[PDB]
């Protein structure tokens, strides 16, 4: 699911 | 004042895109990094302002916020009396790609064998077929399914980059950028081409712009079609020209990812520059041609005809698909 990886 | 700021990921990009910046009058100018996830990085920080992605990326991109601005399209068959520009694109298929006469190997039968990706976090390469695999296998564990494979962006010293090569001078091995041998579509199609392994990742095109003469480059130019299969999720074989029917799916097309408030901008930019140099681009290939690079893929893809309006002002996940951005999310919950 959501979040971004950085 | 509206110049756009592309993002190279590896010296080779870093050397077409700057040529792309001279010929563009600077309209476009270029900032680099050595992983395509390095590139999304300085878009975050408006260090650059766009660059091309495999569906996989726009995954990364479009979490953090970017968004697509104009896809890739290549030639078509129906919907051809329309702009290319207007078109809608129809996506690629990932297929697995194997030697003809390496007989018995079948989806069925590719644990402890040697793999070839195009890298690590990409659609053909990875996400759809390490999708596949751990939800058939039912296990997270899929840097042990093949015995040794060549997968960039992982650990170096890891079995998943164990037949990566590096670069020439047998430096930056296993690197997600053109540096590493058996990068991308290409890259990973010539592990197989030279046996390091025992099957590719790519997509459909890439079996056909390297064989039969398609590619004059030294490892490909003497590849022949017949000598190649690809394996079906049914467990057959078949030939590379049943791809239609012997796909591990249907991929969105790379696309361009942005931020919001810069993408109309590098949307105008981006139109514009394609007229110049794109297909029949008014200075291709008398200056420069935006979509060639001797067939290693730079920028955007080879078999890039234009880059498409998107219809419907679509957010990552419309443009990727909820099925495709299940997909990766699901297979995302294993490392
Ligand atoms: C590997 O397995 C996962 C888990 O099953 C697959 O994700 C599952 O994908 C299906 C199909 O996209 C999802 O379902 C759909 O459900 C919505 C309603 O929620 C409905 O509108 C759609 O019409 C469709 O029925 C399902 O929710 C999803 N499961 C989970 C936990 O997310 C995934 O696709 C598989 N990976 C690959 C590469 O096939
Ligand atoms: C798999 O990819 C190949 C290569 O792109 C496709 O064949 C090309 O098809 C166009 C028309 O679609 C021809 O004009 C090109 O000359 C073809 N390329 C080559 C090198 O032959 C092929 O159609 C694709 N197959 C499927 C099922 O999509
Ligand atoms: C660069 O941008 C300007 C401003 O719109 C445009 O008039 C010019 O044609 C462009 N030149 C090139 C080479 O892109
Ligand atoms: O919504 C859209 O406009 C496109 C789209 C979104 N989600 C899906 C799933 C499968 C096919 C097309 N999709
Ligand atoms: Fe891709
Ligand atoms: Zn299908
Ligand atoms: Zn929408």
């Amino acid at each position: 699911l959501e979040a971004c990886a950085f | 004042y509206t110049r756009v700021v592309w993002c190279a990921v590896g010296p080779e990009e870093q050397k077409k895109c700057q040529q792309w910046s001279q010929q563009s009058g600077q309209n476009v100018t270029c900032a680099t990094a050595s992983t395509t996830d390095d590139c999304i990085v300085l878009v975050l920080k408006g260090e650059a302002d766009a660059l091309n992605l495999d569906g996989g990326y726009i995954y990364t991109a479009g979490k953090c916020g970017l968004v697509p601005v104009l896809a890739e399209n290549r030639k078509s068959s129906k919907h051809s009396s329309l702009d290319c520009v207007l078109r809608p694109t129809e996506g690629y298929l990932a297929v697995a790609v194997v030697k003809k006469a390496n007989e018995g190997l079948t989806w069925n039968s590719l644990k402890d064998k040697k793999s070839c990706h195009t890298a690590v976090d990409r659609t053909a390469g990875w996400n759809i077929p390490m999708g596949l695999i751990v939800n058939q296998t039912g296990s997270c564990a899929f840097d042990e399914f093949f015995s040794q494979s060549c997968a960039p962006g992982a650990d170096p010293k890891s079995r998943l980059c164990a037949l990566c090569a590096g670069d020439d001078q047998g430096l930056d091995k296993c690197v997600p950028n053109s540096k590493e041998k058996y990068y991308g579509y290409t890259g990973a199609f010539r592990c197989l081409a030279e046996d390091v392994g025992d099957v590719a990742f790519v997509k459909n095109d890439t079996v056909w712009e390297n064989t039969n003469g398609e590619s004059t480059a030294d490892w490909a130019k003497n590849l022949k079609r017949e000598d190649f299969r690809l394996l079906c999720l049914d467990g057959t074989r078949k030939p590379v020209t049943e791809a239609q029917s012997c796909h591990l799916a249907v991929a969105p097309n790379h696309a361009v990812v942005s931020r919001s408030d810069r993408a109309a901008h590098v949307e105008q930019v981006l139109l514009h520059q394609q007229a110049l140099f794109g297909k029949n681009g008014k200075n291709c290939p008398d200056k420069f041609c935006l979509f060639k690079s001797e067939t290693k893929n730079l920028l955007f893809n080879d078999n890039t005809e234009c880059l498409a309006k998107l219809g419907g002002r679509p957010t990552y996940e419309e443009y990727l698909g909820t099925e495709y951005v299940t997909a990766i999310a699901n297979l995302k919950k294993c490392s």
